[PDB]
């Protein structure tokens, strides 16, 4: 069972939330997530991004075709795994862009109900109760900003995933490592659920030298 | 086991 | 035993206002699209552009400051409750440590904001409407009028829809 229900005249008329619509649920998340995080960070440009409403916040998304496509293709790829609970992890690796030192890492842990797919009936919460507790994520990672370490060097970013050994991984997708930062403190923050998906996310960063 | 996805080289 | 706000009256109060700043934002108590970011002391800071609330803010601060400057207030505790029922949602317990340079002052700035949204990691989604209750423990002496300026400086508010129905101090001398 679980606790944050929503408006049940809200769940009258949605039905529930089901296995794919979960995937989509978070899917759309790290789409979001991940624009965020580029922004605030300053990994792009801020003229770069564009204003948008979305979980009842005012959030700002990429305006880079480019790098609009290639968010596409992660986040439409991540549903499939999603769907078949295939990714255990989603990670944003930020690095100085000459060195290569990865300085700071954000890391997404993903916990899926491998039971979902059996369900005689959709699970009783509603799509506002989840974008409240999606809401409540983003503004702390908002609020990160007085304590994270500046990037005061030119940085890039890199999307690791982490899966089961018998995963056939498109060709764009290549073998790798975690990507640790070599010396590091780390945060924890929130997590929300879908019932069917649950994300825990939290940001480590090197610790500050000289 | 890790896999990367690399963006466009900016 | 909750956060530690060590330093000089001014600076110690300006913590406790940069808290309860990021308290109010990350936990939804008002809305994001009232705080704005602002630079100090070579950080970014995140804080409320409501009028109503900075003017109050402002007055329990400055006072706050006073008491401070004799090593009056030992703590300032922050109850967070449900205006219909009563209930205890939360507390915030501020610890002062009244010990009367830049980059001393960040490492403290950003531990205090970093043990504040440590911590909302582990409260529940506030989900309810409610009333702010600060308290303020000092020492047995002073120089407050039958509690205050309204025997507690406080406000009420719907200002639409924004959690916080109402603020409100009070003092509370210890032993």
């Amino acid at each position: 069972h679980h606790h944050h229900h929503g408006s049940a005249l809200q769940l009258s008329r949605e039905q529930g939330i089901t296995l794919r619509g979960s995937a989509e649920i978070v899917a759309e998340f790290f789409s979001f997530g991940i624009n965020s995080i580029l922004y605030q960070r300053g990994i792009y440009p801020s003229e770069t991004f564009t204003r948008v409403q979305k979980y009842g916040l005012t959030l700002l998304v990429t305006t880079d075709l480019e790098l609009i496509k290639y968010l596409n293709n992660v986040v439409e790829q991540l549903k499939d795994w999603l769907y078949k609970c295939s990714v255990q992890k989603l990670v944003v690796v930020i690095s100085n862009i000459e060195s290569g030192e990865v300085l700071e890492r954000w890391q997404f842990d993903i916990e899926c109900d491998k039971t979902a797919k059996d369900d005689s009936a959709p699970r009783e919460k509603s799509q506002k109760a989840i974008q409240d507790e999606i809401r409540s994520v983003i503004r702390q990672i908002t609020a990160t900003v007085t304590f994270l370490p500046l990037l005061e060097v030119s940085c890039s970013f890199d999307l690791l995933i982490y899966t089961d050994k018998d995963l056939v991984v498109p060709e764009k997708w290549e073998e790798s490592g975690p990507q640790f930062i070599t010396n590091s403190e780390e945060v924890r923050l929130r997590s929300f659920t879908t019932t069917i998906h649950k994300v825990n996310s939290m940001v480590a960063y090197k610790i500050p030298v000289n | 086991s890790w896999y990367s996805y690399p963006p466009p080289q900016r």
